[PDB]
């Protein structure tokens, strides 16, 4: 259905920029896999 | 928004002494579509950058990333070993495998349960969770589906393997 490059396309559009939730952030960063300074 | 032909769920297990195997596995979230992957990925740490001992883990149709599932049991998986590949490769080779999976490049996706990444000491394995370990057309397939789509090294291995205890 999607090709690399398809996919890859879309990563800095600004729907795919959008944040995670608050709750969906609160668990990422209690994981402590929460991507620094983001 | 661009829709992906399953549902994706990804997994981080953290290695905890008083927790038992399954119980050091967390379920993050789920996404369905494109964009909400990569709002995802772009907020998540990279594999060079968890503990080691830990796991990212990306499974389709709420299938646990476990032997115990009834999708991987009868199952096996293609297990790439990484000797001291360099932070950068590591990384784009963990997420070239995402693309394979929400992408739905190979022809037999659908025997495809997952992808697993383990960081270790010495070692970095990634690995492709197969539904099936008897078929050997989609095993075979989604293997050599890989090495050209990976792009692997002639001195990095690529091996499949079952889940099951059986030679």
């Amino acid at each position: 259905r999607y090709s690399k490059v398809d996919l890859l396309a879309l990563r800095y559009s600004p729907l795919s920029q959008t944040p995670p939730g608050i709750e969906l952030e609160g668990r990422l960063r209690r994981m402590n896999i929460w991507r620094t300074g983001s | 928004k661009h829709p992906l032909m399953n549902v994706w769920t990804l997994w981080y297990l953290e290695n905890d002494r008083s927790k038992s195997w399954e119980d050091m596995q967390n379920e993050i979230t789920s996404f369905d579509t494109v964009e909400d992957f990569w709002s995802l990925y772009n907020h998540i740490k990279p594999p060079s950058e968890i503990k080691l001992g830990s796991d990212y883990s990306l499974f389709k149709k709420n299938i646990r990333p476990m032997w115990e599932d009834a999708a991987n049991k009868q199952g096996g998986r293609w297990v790439i070993t990484l000797n001291k590949s360099s932070k950068t490769d590591l990384d784009n080779l963990w997420l070239d495998v995402l693309l394979c999976l929400i992408g739905e490049a190979f022809d037999h996706s659908d025997q495809i349960c997952g992808a697993v990444i383990n960081i270790r000491g010495k070692s970095n394995k990634i690995s492709i969770w197969t539904a099936d370990g008897n078929n050997e057309e989609a095993a075979l397939e989604i293997g050599h589906k890989l090495r050209d789509a990976l792009r692997l090294g002639r001195n990095n291995s690529l091996q499949y393997q079952l889940h099951k205890d059986t030679m």
